[PDB]
Parts: C-alpha cells; sequence; structure tokens
C-alpha cells in the first residue's frame, strides 16, 4: 500500500527514494532505468522494490471517513 | 514404517529415496568425484549428526594428493565401522544402461558407470540411483540391507 | 618380493566420454603379445596422451586407531619414483581362453582389467593392491 | 593450486586444500607467525557509510564467520516496543509499528545495556537500556492554497510522515550522557505514512538493542558480503579484430588492447564480474582461461548508518575471539 | 559461575581412552564450527573433525573430533580454540594497522 | 520373495556366502565333494517328504512322478531340486575349468576306496593356483549358501 522501508533480499534503505525517484520521472523527464541508478540503486533486488511498487495509498485515501469527500 | 519397507503387492521397496536424495547420491558417486580428507570427513558427519565413529580407509589416489572417491563414502555410509555389522553383496543395473564395446567383457566393464557391484560393503563400480536406491527394484541397497 | 607385477605399456587409446576428470586408456605391453590393459585414470592429476609408454607395476606393500594413517613425510617407499599410486582391491578372475586370464581391480570405483597369460598374472592373489604408473 | 577454474559448465576447485593428510609431505600445519607473515589487509576505499577491503592470504571459513556474524550478531538499536495514541490513518498499527520498527537509528550500540527478558514489564525498561522516540502529527486542510493544484504537499500540511518526525525524549541520565549525541534517524527521508484532513498519529516507540538473527531490523548492515578477486589469464596472444570482440566479452575496464603491439591485455581484472561470456565463442577456446583466487576476498560492507563499517568488521572480529575464548574457557561435562 | 552447559562431552560416543570424541554445544551455528573445523584439521595429530546442526529448530551444534594416539580430542579441540584465538588476533592487528596507516 | 518369482536369489545368495566366508588359507574342494556336501545337507530335508497316494500308503519307485500323486508337498521339493541343480552348475563350472587347464574333471566320484589328494603330476606352481585363482569354493561357502 506504501512503498516498504527496506529492500526485502539484502536490507538497504529504499523508503526514502520514492519521493525522490517520482521527482526524477515527474520533473527531470529521466526514464526509468536512469532514476534508479541515480539514486543509488545499484543491486536489481533494490530496482525491484521501487520499480515494481504500487502506491495504493493515494488511492486508498480518497475514501477518508474523517473528512465531505 | 521399519517393519513396513516393502509393499506387499509385490514386495519391492516403497519407501526409499526419492527425488533430491537420488540426484545428490548419484551426484556424490559420479565418477569425477575426488575428495580430500577434510571434505571427506565433513560429509562424514553431515550423515550422521557428529556421533557415528568412523573408520577413515586408505584413499582410492595416494601418490599426486590423497582423495578418496564418493563411493568410498558411500562404502562408509553403508558401514561406518568394524563395529556395524552391515555386510551386504550385489550386483545391479543402473537405470541407464549402456552396454560395454565387447559382448565378451563382463556387465561393470561398461561405459558410464552402469553396472554397480558392492562386495564387503564397497562400492567397487557404478552410481547410486533409482535402480540402487530407489523404490521399485528388488536389488537395491535398502533392500540386501532389510 | 613385494612386487607382484611390473610392465611397461604403450597407449592406443584415451576415451574421456561423458566424464572431465577421468579417462579411460587402452594399452598394449612392450614385448608382450598377449598383455592388455585398459584403466580409469584421473586426468588432471596424471595426463595421459595418445601414443605414449608408460610404466604400470602390481605391488601388495609400498615398503621397501584403525583409521588410515598416512606414512611420514620423508620415509622411504616405492611410491617415491612413481608419479601416480592408487590402491584398490582384487575383486573377479576370470579366464578370457585358455593360456589367458583377466584381473579386474576397482580403485574405489575406478577400475583396470588386465588381460595376459597366466604365468605372468601369477602373483596376483584376489587382495589390497597399490597400483603404481610412471612415464 | 589455489585458483578455483571457472569452465562454462561447472566450477571446479572450489575446496580449501590446506592441512597436513593432503599429501604426503604433510605441510601446512597452523602455524601463527607463518600465518602473521602472510595474511594481509588493503583497504580501497573508507566512507562514512561504505567499506572497501582486501583480505589476502586467509581461509574461506573465517571470512565467511566473519560475513555471518556482521550480518547477525552484531547488535544494534532499533525500535522495538510501540504504544499508540489514537493513531487514525489508513494505515493499520501494526503496519505502521513494523515501519517504525524498520527504520535505522543513528545510536551507538555501546552506549546501552542488553534488556533482561524475564524482569516485569514494569522495570523492564530503564533510562541505560531503552530509547524513547516520540512522534506526534496532525494533517489538517491549508486554508490558503491555490486553487489550481493538486499536490498534497500544498493541498494540506502534514500529509507526509516522515522518520524525522521521529523526535528523541530523553528519560533521567539519558539527558547528560546522550547531551551531545542526540537520537536520530540515520535516513531522516523515510516516509513512513501518509495523512487527509482529520487524521492523527502519536505514538511512543520504545528502542531496545538486539542481534539481527533475532530481527533483520538489528542488522547493522545493509549489505555484507565479499567475492574473490577474478584472474584472466590469456594463454595465446589476442591480435587484431577478434581482440575488439575479446574486449565485448567483459565489463569495459577490464582488459585493453596495447597501441603498440595491438594485442589484448588485461587492464583490471577486479572490475571483471564473472560473466563466462568468453568461453561461449569457439575462437576462444583454449586462448583465455577464468578463474577466482580462493584466499582473496574482497569485502564491502556497507553500513545502515548507526555506525561505521570499520567499526563493524572489528566487532565481528572481536565477536568471533570472545566466541573462541569462551568455549576455551568453560568446562567440559560428561 | 561456570557455564557447566555451554559444552558437553557426550559419553555414548566417546572411545575408551579418550582419542576419539564428540562435543556438544549450544548456542552456536556454522559461523564457528566451519572455523573450528578449518583449525583443527590443521593439527597435524587430527585425522577427524567435522559439525553438525542436528535440527534447525534446536540451537546446537555436535562437533567430532578422531585423532591418532598422540594427543586425546579434548586437547585438540583446546587447541584448535587457541589457534582460532590467535588468527583473530592477527587479523585484528593487521587491520586495525592498515586502518591507522591510511 | 526375494527372487524373480522365487522364494530366494540364487545369484546373491551365492555371492554373499562365498564374500563373507572368504579366507586365502581354505583349500577348494574338488566338484564331487560340493556335490557330496550338497547332498548332505539336503538329502534329510527332501527325504522326510515321503511321497503318499490318494489311498494312503506309500507310492513306488516307478510312478513316482505321475500326475495323479501330485501332492502339497512337492513345491518344496522342486526347490531342493532346483537348489541342488544350481550346486550342480558352479560344480560344472569347477569341473569345466579343470578340462581346460589339463587336470582331471572329478565331477563324479572317483571310487569308493580311493583317498589321498590325487592332483599330484601337476605342477603345483602353475596349475593349482591358477584354478586355484580361478575358482576355488570352500566348504564353509557352500554350507552357507546351504
Ligand atoms: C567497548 C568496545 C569499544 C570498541 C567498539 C572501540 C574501542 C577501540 C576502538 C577501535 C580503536 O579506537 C582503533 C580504531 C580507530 C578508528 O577510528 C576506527 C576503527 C578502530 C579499529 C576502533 C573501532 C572501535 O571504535 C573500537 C574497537
Ligand atoms: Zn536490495
Amino acid at each position: 500500500m506504501i512503498v516498504p522501508v527496506r529492500c526485502f533480499s539484502c536490507g538497504k534503505v529504499v523508503g526514502d527514494k520514492w519521493e525522490s525517484y517520482l521527482n526524477l520521472l515527474q520533473e527531470d523527464e529521466l526514464d526509468e532505468g536512469t532514476a534508479l541508478s541515480r539514486l543509488g540503486l545499484k543491486r536489481y533486488c533494490c530496482r525491484r522494490m521501487i520499480l515494481t511498487h504500487v502506491d495504493l495509498i493515494e488511492k486508498f485515501l480518497r475514501y477518508n471517513p474523517l473528512e465531505k469527500r | 514404517v521399519k517393519n513396513n519397507l516393502l509393499t506387499p503387492k509385490s514386495g519391492e521397496p516403497i519407501i526409499a529415496a526419492t527425488q533430491d536424495f537420488i540426484t545428490g547420491s548419484y551426484l556424490i558417486s559420479h565418477k569425477d568425484s575426488f575428495y580430500d580428507r577434510a571434505t571427506l570427513t565433513q560429509l562424514l558427519s553431515m550423515m550422521s549428526d557428529g556421533i557415528e565413529h568412523f573408520d577413515i580407509p586408505p584413499p582410492a589416489i595416494m601418490k599426486p594428493y590423497y582423495l578418496w572417491t564418493g563411493k568410498q563414502v558411500f562404502s562408509l555410509l553403508i558401514k561406518p565401522n568394524h563395529n556395524s555389522p552391515v555386510v551386504i553383496n550385489l550386483d545391479a543395473k543402473n537405470k541407464v544402461f549402456v552396454p560395454p564395446k565387447s559382448k565378451s567383457l563382463p556387465n561393470e566393464m561398461s561405459q558410464n558407470d552402469g553396472f554397480v557391484i558392492i562386495r564387503g560393503s564397497q562400492i567397487l563400480s557404478g552410481v547410486m540411483d533409482k535402480s540402487v536406491l530407489g523404490d521399485g527394484k528388488k536389488h537395491s541397497v535398502f533392500y540386501t540391507i532389510l | 618380493s613385494n612386487t607382484l607385477f611390473d610392465d611397461i605399456f604403450q597407449v592406443s587409446e584415451v576415451d574421456p566420454g561423458r566424464y572431465n576428470k577421468v579417462c579411460r586408456i587402452e594399452a598394449a605391453s612392450t614385448t608382450q603379445d598377449q598383455c592388455k590393459l585398459t584403466l580409469d585414470i584421473n586426468v588432471e592429476l596424471f595426463p595421459v596422451a595418445a601414443q605414449d609408454s608408460l610404466t604400470v607395476t602390481i605391488a601388495s606393500s609400498l615398503n621397501l586407531t584403525r583409521s588410515w594413517r598416512p606414512p611420514q613425510a620423508g620415509d622411504r617407499s616405492l611410491a617415491d619414483d612413481y608419479d601416480y599410486v592408487m590402491y584398490g582391491t582384487a575383486y573377479k578372475f576370470e579366464e578370457v581362453s585358455k593360456d589367458l586370464i583377466a584381473v579386474y581391480y576397482s580403485f574405489g570405483g575406478l577400475l583396470m582389467r588386465l588381460e595376459g597369460n597366466y604365468r605372468n598374472l601369477n602373483n596376483l592373489k584376489q587382495e589390497n593392491a597399490y597400483l603404481l604408473i610412471r612415464r | 593450486s589455489n585458483i578455483v577454474g571457472i569452465e562454462y559448465n561447472r566450477v571446479t576447485n572450489t575446496t580449501s586444500t590446506d592441512f597436513p593428510g593432503f599429501s604426503k609431505d604433510a605441510e601446512n600445519e597452523w602455524n601463527v607467525e607463518k600465518f602473521k607473515k602472510d595474511f594481509e589487509v588493503n583497504i580501497s576505499s573508507l566512507d562514512a557509510r561504505e567499506a572497501n577491503f582486501d583480505l589476502i592470504n586467509i581461509d574461506t571459513s573465517i571470512a565467511n564467520a566473519f560475513r555471518r556474524i556482521m550480518i547477525s550478531e552484531v547488535p544494534s538499536v532499533a525500535a522495538e516496543y510501540v504504544y499508540f495514541f489514537n493513531n487514525t490513518s489508513v494505515i493499520q498499527d501494526e503496519v505502521l509499528a513494523h515501519r517504525i520498527g524498520l527504520v535505522p537509528l543513528k545510536v551507538d550500540p555501546d552506549m546501552l545495556t542488553w534488556v533482561d527478558s524475564n524482569l516485569p514489564d514494569d522495570e523492564k525498561f530503564t533510562d541505560e537500556n531503552t530509547i524513547v522516540l516520540s512522534l506526534n502529527v496532525k494533517c489538517t486542510r491549508n486554508p490558503d492554497a491555490p486553487k489550481g493544484s493538486t499536490d498534497p504537499k500544498e493541498l494540506y500540511n502534514n500529509a507526509h510522515v516522515y522518520a524525522r518526525d521521529l523526535k528523541f525524549e530523553p528519560q533521567g541520565r539519558q539527558s547528560t550522557t546522550f547531551a551531545d549525541c542526540p537520537v536520530v534517524p540515520a535516513d531522516p527521508d523515510i516516509l513512513l505514512a501518509k495523512l487527509r484532513p482529520g487524521q492523527e498519529i502519536s505514538l511512543k516507540a520504545h528502542c531496545i538493542l538486539g542481534i539481527g538473527g533475532d530481527h533483520a531490523k538489528f542488522s547493522p548492515v545493509s549489505t555484507a558480503s565479499y567475492r574473490l578477486l577474478p584472474q584472466i589469464n590469456i594463454l595465446q596472444p589476442i591480435k587484431g579484430e577478434s581482440a575488439r570482440r575479446f574486449q565485448k566479452c567483459f565489463p569495459p575496464g577490464v582488459i585493453g588492447i596495447d597501441e603498440g603491439s595491438d594485442e589484448a591485455y588485461v587492464k583490471d581484472a577486479r572490475k571483471d564480474t564473472v560473466s563466462r561470456e568468453v568461453l561461449r565463442y569457439e575462437e576462444f577456446a583454449d586462448k583465455v582461461k577464468l578463474g577466482r583466487v580462493r584466499n582473496h576476498f574482497i569485502f564491502n560492507v556497507e553500513s545502515a548508518g548507526a555506525m561505521t563499517p570499520e567499526e563493524i568488521f572489528f566487532k565481528s572480529v572481536r565477536i568471533l575471539k570472545n566466541k573462541a575464548e569462551y568455549l576455551k574457557n568453560c568446562p567440559i561435562t560428561q | 559461575e561456570p557455564d557447566r552447559e555451554k559444552i558437553k562431552l557426550l559419553t555414548q560416543a566417546t572411545s575408551e581412552d579418550g582419542t576419539s570424541a564428540s562435543f556438544q554445544i549450544v548456542e552456536e551455528d556454522h559461523t564457528l564450527g566451519n572455523a573450528l573445523r578449518y583449525v583443527i584439521m590443521k593439527n597435524p595429530d587430527v585425522e577427524f573433525c567435522g559439525y553438525s546442526i542436528p535440527h534447525p529448530s534446536e540451537n546446537l551444534l555436535n562437533i567430532r573430533i578422531q585423532t591418532y594416539g598422540e594427543t586425546t580430542a579434548v586437547d585438540a579441540l583446546q587447541k584448535g580454540l587457541k589457534d582460532l584465538m590467535d588468527l583473530c588476533d592477527v587479523v585484528e592487528s593487521k587491520f586495525t594497522e592498515k586502518i591507522k596507516s591510511m | 520373495m526375494e527372487g524373480n518369482a522365487q522364494p530366494v536369489n540364487f545369484n546373491r545368495s551365492w555371492d554373499h556366502a562365498y564374500n563373507i566366508t572368504f579366507n586365502n588359507q581354505d583349500k577348494g574342494l574338488l566338484p564331487y565333494a560340493i556335490m557330496e556336501t550338497a547332498n548332505e545337507i539336503l538329502g534329510p530335508l527332501e527325504e522326510r517328504l515321503v511321497r503318499y497316494d490318494n489311498s494312503g500308503c506309500l507310492v513306488k519307485r516307478e510312478d513316482l512322478n505321475k500326475a495323479e500323486y501330485v501332492d502339497q508337498y512337492d513345491a518344496e521339493r522342486d526347490f531342493y531340486h532346483s537348489l541342488r541343480e544350481y550346486i550342480n552348475g558352479k560344480a560344472t563350472a569347477l569341473a569345466n575349468l579343470r578340462k581346460s587347464r589339463g587336470m582331471l574333471g572329478l565331477l563324479e566320484p572317483p571310487a569308493k576306496e580311493l583317498q589321498g589328494i590325487d592332483p599330484d603330476e601337476t605342477v603345483p606352481d602353475n596349475v593349482k593356483t591358477s584354478v586355484s585363482q580361478l575358482y576355488r569354493i570352500s566348504e564353509k561357502s557352500v554350507r552357507k549358501f546351504l
């Protein structure tokens, strides 16, 4: 639902790379294979952690029960 | 389980080596498997939880290095020491048997170690596969021991 | 003496089929018409080429707890002047024809068939033996 | 020979052969003087979060023991218990507690004490063995947001709960012991949660120190592994265009063509990830052989941020030595 | 005060003269068993050293040492532990001097 | 059942008996001696299986193998016959070897009163040791096999 804090295989912290990855894709218009390398995700186990991540938290937050929608 | 190693349908063993135990035994008993004393000893401790007493036989290769063949590893697996009573003798064909070059030659002189011969408890020829360690055949090692 | 057999052989074929470290060599004896050898050799420790002459002897002892203990370094032994020493057991004596028998040795799964007149193979006695090979 | 040969279908000579009983010479007895003379350490890079260094003329067992102790035996501090006050987020309490337990904390492990488990909860946590991290984030609608905006960073106030919101709350003598080294997360930009107006998070995390074997959050290293030094032997000279093809079987910096003789030679075998591509082509058969030096390890220890990688390696060596000493000092019960 | 439950000598597997023995060590795994195996096999009197973890659910390690008649297995184990300590000391010294070198 | 539709595997049992009773200092047996040992062991076993007709009296020797006198013990008798035949085959093989090396093949007993080790004109270092190498069946081996 949200980007995991650590890579499952090795243990590198990838939870702090999601916003930067989105910014490099959106602002700098970089391709997906170079933005990963610019963030230090060299091993493929770390690359798949945020390359295949589905950010479902944004979709879940549309149905906020504490505030009219 | 010990009293029912053989099915009553035909008398063949039904409790024997399954997949991933036949492959490892074949790779140990492969003809180009040579182990030094450290690897030999670690393998022997690996099959007995570091409890059984093993009498290390003289190596099959002596002058360049001291190397034990994996068939000697399984000879120690069948009979660990002199106090074990298991002395089994058998001759059997493997699953894939390629007959030798000449019809006059015996079966053990074939290619690809098709024929297994166990005398005393030493495995003098052949590889260990489903025919010798698996189920369904009456010439297997475990059937003979039982 | 300790040496049961001794001869010089000419290799005619090296068959490394389906293996990477063990090759099956065929050899014919020099100055002995009826003596023939078929032997499995670890080719990495003792590289064998075709049409190469090599000396093969069979002995009952290398001397000139119950686990096997290697001999002390510096002790004189029959293995000192050889390049490839194997230990095995003779398990089968069979007849090929009249005046011609075959002896089968198994050095822990590596085989040797030695065929010849039984005058020459009289000293083999179906026991453990050392096979010493040099060039 | 001590070179692990690499073939097209198998890996040969992978086991150590330095012990008496390998041959009649009965050499390679354990001599501490010979090992002291032969062993070598060469550090090639030393940052604040990553160390690269070669251990030379050491056996595989000891290097693997160092790697395993680094991964799962060197203690580190991570959040263990989480007490919740009014977590009104979409993210569940279990998930949030797990994420908070997975953040790395910049805490020296030697400033704490191991928590006694059999003690009851009223006196289990003291000022010597527990670090308290308080988080308190409330999200409200931005009253002066742009009309045409859609970024949650502008439409809302605290829509992103990060790891830097984990404030440190000193308890007792930690007000003086942790004065010059306040407890902050090693990666402050870790996105812990996302909120919308009306939601609130407030919690207290008790952080103790444990080993990586108990849980992966306590492992001080993000990664800690070695690799043998690659070795490329060119048995026959390779000339002309084939050399260019011979260059394409390796990473770009591994080998090069001399300008004079126009033949290929190995430039840097360390860059060679062993892809054994050159073994695919029949023209390079019996012209190049590949191997790895069996007693030449290239450790690459990356820290999680709590403490330096050289400290981690030193602690691993000390832990192995203490294991050996503790086993030596124990009496053998029959 | 000494830890009596740490290392035990399994009576049913040892020899009468103590030449062969098997020791059960609690709260260890491959990271110590492999190092002990490598160090003990460098003893000229040891002809058998091998460790095993009988079950992953049990934090336990059985190590078997069989020697010749020159020394007992207990002496070989103590020598191996001391020698592993010396190896760790040498590695420690070399690493800590190469840190200060650069 | 340990054989191919047979109660016992003769080849493996013979090899087992030969191996576990092996001794280089044990003198081999002449083929008639092997046959005599087999007969001595197997005589009382197949002699207590007397054949009775349907009436309930003894059956004459001229018509022992007729169809109407088939009893429940015949399978046992058949087994013994096969057993003897197998042993006889081994003896026959040894006899053939003694006929191929110039010696005298004693498949049948030489005489009732003849005594002494009758191989005495053949040279001992050439042909006696050769036939001892190729075939050596001891009394312990055949008794253990039976
Ligand atoms: C109670 C345990 C203390 C222990 C963890 C402390 C006390 C002694 C410390 C080492 C020495 O300072 C020498 C070196 C200095 C370098 O700068 C960083 C590495 C270096 C090997 C140190 C690492 C670590 O910091 C040690 C071992
Ligand atoms: Zn990773």
